[PDB]
Formats: C-alpha cells, sequence, structure tokens
C-alpha cells in the first residue's frame, strides 16, 4: 500500500 | 496451468503476439527504459549520480527519496534535480507507442516520474504512472495546497532556491511518490480491471524490487505469459530455468536493443526505427 523497498 | 507459448524464447513470445490469442499487452516499466535518454537508474548497484549530493551528508542514498527525510531536509533532492525535459523518450518507449497504435496496448503501468512515455504519445487512458510526475508541484500543507507549474518549480530549481508557497511558506513538492507515501488511486482502481483480462505481460527495466508496483507480476492469471527485458534476472513467482517452467521468458540485455530485437520479429523494426526518427526530430525542430 504504501511505496517501499 | 494452460500453456500458451508454444516454446519459451522472444521467438515464441514473438509468435504468441501475433497470434489471435494475445489481444490485451500490460507493459510494466522502470528505469531500465530510460537510462539510455540519461536518466541514471538510481536503485542500481554502480549507478552514477548522487556524486555531487557528498556535501549535504545523506544517512545513505536512498534517504533523498524518503518523504520523512524529504520534508525536513527538501536540498538534497532539489540538487540532485537541477543535474537532471531534455530526455527525449528511448526506442522502449516508442514501442509501447507501437504497441497501442497495432491495437495490443491495454496499459503502460511505469515506475518512472520523467514523463517520457507521455512525451512519446501515450494517452493518459493508457498509463498508470505509479509513482506520480515531476510535471505538477504541491504546496504540503493540507489547507492550502496551492498548485505549481513545471515553470514556476524550474525557475526555483535552476537558482538553488528550495520551493516554498508563496501563501502559506509550506514546503511545495513535485507530485510524485517518494518512499513511504500512497500510491495514486488510480493505480489501485484500474490493476483490478486491468490484470483479470491481460493476455501477455511484459517487463521491461525494473529489477522488480519497489512494493507495492513489484506485485503486479502476480496479478495476472496463471496462464498469462510474461516476458522479462532486463539486465538480469528478477522477480524470482517468475520461474524462467526450472523444470517446472511454463510461461516466463527472460531477454537479457539492455532495454531498447530487446524492444528493436522483439519488433523484428513482429516485423515492425522499420516502423519503429521510422517512427524513433520523425517523433525525435520533431523534439529537437522544437
Ligand atoms: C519512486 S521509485 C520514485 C522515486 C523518485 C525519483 C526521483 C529522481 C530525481 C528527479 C530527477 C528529475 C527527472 C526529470
Ligand atoms: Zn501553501
Amino acid at each position: 500500500p504504501k511505496k517501499t523497498g | 496451468k494452460e500453456r500458451l507459448l508454444d516454446e519459451l524464447t522472444l521467438e515464441g513470445v514473438a509468435r504468441y503476439m501475433q497470434s489471435e490469442r494475445c489481444r490485451r499487452v500490460i507493459c510494466l516499466v522502470g528505469a531500465g527504459i530510460s537510462t539510455s535518454a540519461g536518466i541514471p537508474d538510481f536503485r542500481s548497484p554502480s549507478t552514477g549520480l548522487y556524486d555531487n549530493l557528498e556535501k549535504y551528508h545523506l544517512p545513505y542514498p536512498e534517504a533523498i527519496f524518503e518523504i520523512s527525510y524529504f520534508k525536513k531536509h527538501p536540498e538534497p533532492f532539489f540538487a540532485l534535480a537541477k543535474e537532471l525535459g531534455q530526455f527525449k523518450p528511448t526506442i522502449c518507449h516508442y514501442f509501447m507507442r507501437l504497441l497501442k497504435d497495432k491495437g495490443l496496448l491495454l496499459r503502460c503501468y511505469t515506475q518512472n516520474i520523467d514523463t517520457l512515455e507521455r512525451i512519446a504519445g501515450l494517452e493518459q487512458e493508457d498509463l498508470v504512472e505509479a509513482h506520480g510526475t515531476f510535471y505538477t508541484s504541491h504546496c504540503v500543507s493540507a489547507s492550502c495546497r496551492h498548485e505549481y507549474p513545471l515553470s514556476w518549480m524550474k525557475e526555483k530549481i535552476f537558482s538553488e532556491v528550495t520551493p516554498k508557497c508563496e501563501d502559506c511558506q509550506s514546503l511545495v513538492k513535485p507530485d510524485i511518490v517518494f518512499f513511504g507515501e500512497s500510491l495514486p488511486a488510480r493505480f489501485f482502481s484500474c490493476m483490478q480491471s486491468d490484470f483479470l483480462k491481460v493476455d501477455l505481460l511484459l517487463v521491461m527495466g525494473t529489477s522488480l524490487q519497489v512494493q507495492p508496483f513489484a506485485s503486479l507480476i502476480s496479478k495476472a492469471p496463471l496462464s498469462t505469459p510474461r516476458l522479462l527485458i532486463n539486465k538480469e534476472k528478477a522477480g524470482q513467482g517468475m520461474d524462467f530455468d526450472s523444470k517446472k517452467a511454463y510461461r516466463d521468458v527472460a531477454w537479457l540485455g539492455e532495454c531498447d536493443q530487446g524492444c528493436l530485437a522483439l519488433a523484428e520479429l513482429l516485423g515492425w523494426k522499420k516502423e519503429l526505427e521510422d517512427l524513433v526518427r520523425r517523433e525525435h526530430a520533431s523534439i529537437d525542430a522544437q
């Protein structure tokens, strides 16, 4: 859902 | 698991694409398709454009694109932005344009913020800009949300004055999705419809490391062929090599050459190079 990595 | 590719090669993918069974292609694209424009891949291991930013003493390079760090220390990001519009779309971009003009393109999902897909002539309907765009900018405070155009932002960036809202003095942020921010609603809305009906996933220039974007490879049905055009294998679920491999194909090299090799096989090499030439000459003559 949240931009990660 | 129905088997739709006769063989797991580029030629097999090319034959499937020319078949009646392949009507709907989705492209997932990342930083690899824009590196020949000159936009460096900022997650690649050997990347060569944080060089200048040593003065800002970053906790680590990636912090520059973290929303929490950015809001308290915007300067490193804008100094990077001044080094980098001047970029024309690449062969990869025009190959997608070609897929659209031939009626194969269902959608292009892009991780990139450079807007090169729109310049190449993909319309807004055909694009899901998963991480937003540099094109428009906004004051970060909920109760102001003043919009500023690229024109305004570039003036601020080139003068090395941190962009600030003329009304409420808050930070002005380009409409991109920083790490730790939410993706546009369009991304979640389009994925629910698009992936039910897709006949081929083309994954170009992405190491599939950024979530949730990377999870899009899982969303197509199990029979859907998936071609990875990239410098190295990625998304390994993507099964290229095991004895259970049935639908995923890897073409390892620079994305531009992959698109030329693929286009060659479809009989479009000539139309593609002609398109690229005309589109570039039109941007030059601007
Ligand atoms: C998520 S992967 C998006 C990260 C944002 C990268 C921004 C790169 C610096 C801006 C360079 C300007 C290009 C026209
Ligand atoms: Zn404001």
